[PDB]
């Protein structure tokens, strides 16, 4: 009886790391792509 | 023609060299090192890689098998003996002697915390007794059965 | 932030080379020259004191952003 | 007989002084050489020093001696080269490094 | 010889000169403003040549109110600044004219602000250890005399507070001549610093000059050069050890970026200067303790956007010896001396310099904190119930040793209303070794929060 | 310039002593740009470096 | 008549011609360079027209030592290389000069480097069962005669050793002509392979052409064209099966990237040159086995940072039908072949033309590996004690399957003292059926390392 | 224009229906790149705020007559942080959500009370 | 475009037809390449608007 609840709670808490990491990864990828386009623009228009 | 990897995780772990043997590789191979070294030592990087792999996968093992426990012990001794401090010059004969001691399980009974110091002791004693064997290595660059027996 | 946006747009209309996040580097000087004008005077001159309260809205509660930085 | 040549690029002079004191303690100064390029100098010396060291070693090679060469920093020369290239109005590349 | 303004934009000015005479680089040029309300004379410095006797130049006053065709006159010299014995005890501007007493000066020696680094033959390494009352700095990264000091962190992480803490400690312990300067500092803190310095009755030997935000960048990258020139003038002729204090050098770099953007040169990574490393090295190598001249300096650096991927502090990383870093999470935890032990390191820590006991203590603390951080990922969700007791004790010891590093400096006297504390190094190492023995496991954790010493530790613990 | 007198001293990248005392006698001087050896002039490697 | 040189910058050179003197694209131009220590003969290939009687081109030699105003002569022809039966047993450069003898290969017939891909009307599918002596390739992805074979993986894997072993095993049993081309590789590898081939009799029957990376990138693009021209000439007229071998495919892609970046085109995603796909496809259409002629070609593909999301690997995959890749994880655990069966795919695996026992064995083993990969980290964290009896038995069977695949080869003799092994197909399929039936689960862990045959496995079992 | 004329002339309460908003933003970006300007803010119009304000300033009620409207926005790549959604959320009062399981339960509105909120 | 025209011709007279497109990404890449080489400004992901 004590065994069941701890693992239930472990599951429910393990969900949150997935959510937060997905948010961080989305932010990182969008930052990378916008930096890439900004750099290619700066290279393109400077000539 | 080869590379090595160093991680601050290794340095703060406690390994002074902090070199990553998991990825390190050399192109030429053992033809560079002396024949005695390749005879005494070989495929040891594979052994350490397997040891670290099983440490990672079995860090939360419920029960440890006899083979698993023995491999844990061997890996512990090997990772402990590989440590060397800075400004510590070392010659080939002493190094091959140390690796021969490590690989044959002669130090299994030695507790982990006493593995290092004891080694530093033995290297001293051979300096005063049976030093001729070292000469033989420098005269042969290989091992003989009688030398190993002595 | 909207003032900074307007400044960025009008600067881009000028064909001025852009910077990070297309933001020109003059923005720091701009907001500074707006800002440090608010301070307490010495007693002799009159000792006047003004207190400034700007308001900044951030997205997804991140302090790691250029304008908030 | 093994001869070693030391090359430092864009590093503080005090680091070179500490290194030279260490080798003086070690007693290797008799068979070693040091080539210095402090960061205070212009981009030309930093951008050119490795080639000078390479030629110096290659000479003693054609003499037939074993030569060892030490490089401290290589990204510094890359930065100097990118700077010179961009100043020469050369079109840029990926991350503005020259091709 | 007369100059005529042909085109201007931003703070940058382009001028045309006759064929007969053309001044060389780094020379002062005089022009004026004929407007009534904003009457002012301005000075330009030679930046680059553009051919056809066209010269680009930079202003250090705002350029509003100009008009084309104004005559331009030269002095045929670089920028000269006053040097003398009675310099200390007065506040100075970018121009070097006295601020507190107008007209004070113009009777001392004058030296240029463009000099050259000393020869390599006069270089000498140093190992003179320096001690400070704060326990954490002495136990982890002991300070070395004659070197360079780095204080790394983000925004609002208590850099200023520790700055005046250390300056107070040094001023009380040590006398001599001292110079404070910086760029990127507010007016309010400057007035507070002046008031406190007057309170301490040590302003007579201290040199004060610094810039502000609301100024053209020319002053921003020239006042630091002026301060370094003052430092060298005091060091060379007087032959006395001088304390140097510099804060927020980062603005300096940023300033340069701005003017480069105005020049029209090709942009660099993250839109930075085409060349920044060379100027950084020139600025850093100007500071050097000679065999007969012991010079100690400290540097406060700002990290933009809480990101270390920026090469702006990465370039400076290669010019430092002793570094102490700060983080936001440590501050959010609660302890004010938010100094990261894991990241911080120094090059002086060695068993050859300091006894082996200190080395062992440092290594043990480092390994304990490393293990705690390693287990933090697993403990973040599951906790200690899954974990074994052999690691539970390690968790407890790590928490206690982490909470123990907290200290109550006297600089917080204006916030906490309590006096500061100081501890000798022997007591510190003894207490830390005793803690690492694990004897103090019985004591509650909260007692270690903001404690002075082991005696106060016991008194506080037994008081609850 | 190249010579054996460069041992144990410090020179600038141009090739002149900067910190030591005296001057270096170099027998010859070689151009920096050269040609690399070809495969036919190469050989296998086995000597150890302790 | 001739033109002159206007500007020099890097390897690209623009030249000028009078009226009615501009040549067409893909033409050879010669220029004379003189100096006391640097005298050579520049060869240039016309790149594009700039108008105003100006044409921009590339050179295949370093441009150091050049002077303006030097006239440039024109041959009015493209690049050509001699061909013949005497080419075998010789070494040639990009220009086709015999490296063995300076005066060799200057009398045979010469063909244009540019050719045209074969028409679609002479295309026909080819189906043949080609089997080597290695178990993993025999089971998972058998080879196809007259088809396309490529390898995938990053650096430090071992594909060169596998290529060496495969050519070594094949050439001893082949009567056709084999041609090797080296796009980019170290001089040491070329020297060693030359020594190895000279140690055997096969060198007289094969032709070696290669180029290094120290050369300008213009050289690194044309060697592949010369190799393809050699293959086409030897296949078309002799009507004999031709073996073509290429070192790497990423080198010319890079060289094109930088040359296009320098030439004046805008970059693209991940800084890749435009029109890469068309050039790659046009190059790949050369390799084709016709109705009366069969040509076998292998390829070795490098990946940057081991990323299959890069456009280049996805593009080069579209042309391949028989695929085999190498991964870093299996290499890390210890396998020398280091082949991942899960992601690899073939195009000749089907019960219609292959025995269904092979089909069912492959299906069972791939399902076992799929489930095992899924349960890997679960075994890692939660422990084997939390799994079911079927879970435990399947986990053990997968352990046996994964360890069983390893086998030694001849090429490892340099690295390890154990000689290699070879095994036929029926014995392997019987052994694999026995393993997947689970009748060998009693065997120890050590008995499942580097096993070539069933008898070797049994002798290893008796040794413990 | 049609709606303003109807409201101001007939005095009738009117309703305005709009399909999507991101399509208008894409058309604006297309005309921006077509004219050959300097794309900014991840390839967006630097003056998107001015145009959106010009569009949305003519909806609010006055003179006792109300002009209500509702608009549906399509979030790109499951992102609420894109500047266009952020700006178009600046003139929003109520949000409504419809789900599928709620309709599978067998109800007419098929609206979740838990995923909706209003500003009044 | 030619395929669409051929299908539309048969469709318009009452002949039921079905149209399959093998791949469109390559069409987008070719159009992007020709647009860039025609010296036209780039957009997001270097793509014309």
């Amino acid at each position: 009886a004590s065994r069941r609840r701890a693992m239930k709670s472990a599951t429910d808490n393990a969900d949150d790391l997935i959510k937060a990491l997905t948010l961080a990864a989305n932010r990182e990828r969008q930052a990378q792509i916008t930096q890439e386009i900004s750099e290619i623009v700066g290279g393109a228009n400077a000539l | 023609d080869g590379q090595c990897f160093l991680e601050s995780d290794l340095f703060n772990q406690g390994v002074r060299p902090a070199i990553n043997v998991g990825v390190s590789v050399s192109r030429v191979g053992g033809a560079a090192q002396i024949k005695a070294m390749k005879e005494v030592a070989g495929s040891l990087r594979l052994d350490l890689s397997q040891y670290r792999e099983l440490e990672a996968f079995a860090a939360f093992a419920s029960d440890l098998d006899a083979a698993s426990k023995a491999q844990l012990d061997r890996g512990a001794r090997l990772v402990e003996l590989l440590k060397q401090p800075q400004y510590s010059p070392l010659a080939v004969e002493e190094q091959v002697v140390a690796i021969f001691l490590g690989t044959q399980g002669h130090l299994d009974s030695v507790p982990v915390e006493d593995v290092q110091r004891f080694e530093s002791e033995l290297l001293e004693h051979v300096k005063a007794s049976h030093s001729d064997i070292f000469d033989g290595i420098r005269e042969t660059k290989k091992l003989s059965e009688e030398a190993e027996e002595k | 932030s909207k003032q900074a946006d307007a400044y960025r747009a009008i600067s881009l209309l000028l064909r001025r080379p852009p910077g990070r996040e297309a933001f020109p580097g003059d923005v720091f000087y701009l907001h500074s020259r707006l800002l440090e004008r608010c301070a307490k005077l010495s007693d002799e001159l009159g000792g006047g004191s003004m207190t400034g309260l700007p308001i900044i809205e951030t997205k997804a509660n991140d302090i790691s952003a250029f304008i908030p930085t | 007989q093994v001869r070693c040549v030391y090359v430092a690029i864009g590093q503080k002079g005090t680091t070179i002084a500490s290194v030279k004191r260490a080798l003086e303690e070690g007693g290797a100064m008799e068979y070693t050489t040091i080539v210095a390029a402090p960061a205070s100098d212009a981009a030309g010396f930093k951008w050119l020093a490795p080639y000078t060291g390479s030629a110096i070693g290659q000479h003693w090679m054609y003499n037939g001696k074993h030569v060892l060469i030490v490089f401290d920093d290589l990204s510094k020369q890359a930065d100097a080269y990118r700077a010179i290239s961009l100043l020469l109005r050369r079109p840029p590349g990926r991350e503005a490094f020259p091709g | 010889t007369a100059g005529r303004v042909v085109r201007i934009t931003g703070p940058v000015v382009d001028v045309e000169f006759p064929r007969g005479s053309v001044p060389e680089l780094f020379n002062a040029l005089h022009a004026e403003i004929t407007f009534g309300a904003l009457a002012k004379t301005l000075t330009l410095e030679v930046a680059q040549h553009l051919g056809d006797s066209l010269v680009r130049c930079i202003s250090m006053q705002p350029t509003d109110g100009l008009v084309r065709g104004v005559e331009v006159t030269d002095t045929g010299a670089s920028i000269s600044v006053p040097v003398g014995d009675g310099v200390k005890g007065h506040v100075f501007n970018a121009l070097g004219d006295c601020l507190d007493d107008p007209g004070y000066g113009k009777d001392f020696e004058h030296w240029s602000i463009h000099r050259k680094p000393p020869a390599f033959s006069d270089l000498e390494p140093r190992t003179e250890m320096l001690e400070t009352g704060l326990k954490v700095v002495d136990l982890l990264t002991p300070y070395v005399r004659g070197g360079k000091i780095a204080l790394f962190g983000g925004a609002g992480v208590g850099k200023t507070v520790l700055i005046q803490e250390m300056i107070n400690r040094i001023a009380r312990n040590f006398g001599g001549t001292s110079v404070f300067a910086g760029v990127g500092e507010r007016t309010r803190e400057g007035n507070d610093l002046w008031v406190e310095l007057a309170d301490a009755n040590v302003l007579k030997d201290t040199a004060l000059v610094f810039g502000q935000m609301d100024e053209p960048p020319g002053t921003r990258m020239r006042v630091a050069l002026s301060a370094l020139t003052m430092a060298e003038f005091f060091r060379d002729e007087q032959g006395q050890d001088v304390l140097l204090f510099i804060d927020n050098i980062f603005r300096f770099t940023q300033a340069g970026s701005e003017v480069s953007t105005l020049l029209g040169r090709m942009p660099s990574a993250v839109g930075y200067q085409p060349t920044l490393a060379d100027e950084m090295g020139e600025l850093q190598e100007r500071i050097t303790s000679t065999r007969g001249r012991s010079i100690t300096s400290m540097q406060a650096v700002y990290v933009p956007a809480d990101d270390y991927t920026d090469p702006a502090p990465a370039t400076t990383f290669a010019h430092l010896d002793a570094t102490t870093e700060l983080s936001r999470a440590v501050f959010s935890k609660g302890i004010f001396p938010a100094v990261d032990p894991l990241a911080s390191s120094s090059t002086i820590l060695d068993p050859a310099i300091v006894g082996d006991e200190h080395y062992r203590v440092a290594q043990e603390v480092i390994r304990i904190l490393q293990r705690y951080k390693d287990l933090q990922d697993i403990i973040a969700i599951l906790g200690i119930d899954e974990l074994s007791e052999e690691d539970k004790q390690l968790v407890n010891r790590a928490r206690r040793i982490e909470r123990f590093l907290s200290q109550n400096m006297m600089a917080a006297e204006q916030f906490t209303g309590q006096p500061g504390s100081t501890v000798p190094l022997k007591e510190t190492i003894e207490a830390f070794d005793k803690l690492t023995k694990g004897e103090f496991d019985h004591l509650p954790e909260q007692a270690f929060f903001l404690i002075g010493g082991l005696d106060d530790l016991a008194k506080k613990a037994e008081s609850l | 310039p190249v010579g054996d007198a460069f041992l144990g001293r410090v020179v600038n990248p141009l090739g002149q002593p900067i910190d030591g005392q005296g001057d270096i006698a170099a027998e010859t001087r070689r151009a920096l740009e050269l040609q690399a050896p070809s495969v036919v002039q190469r050989q296998s490697v086995s000597e150890p470096l302790q």
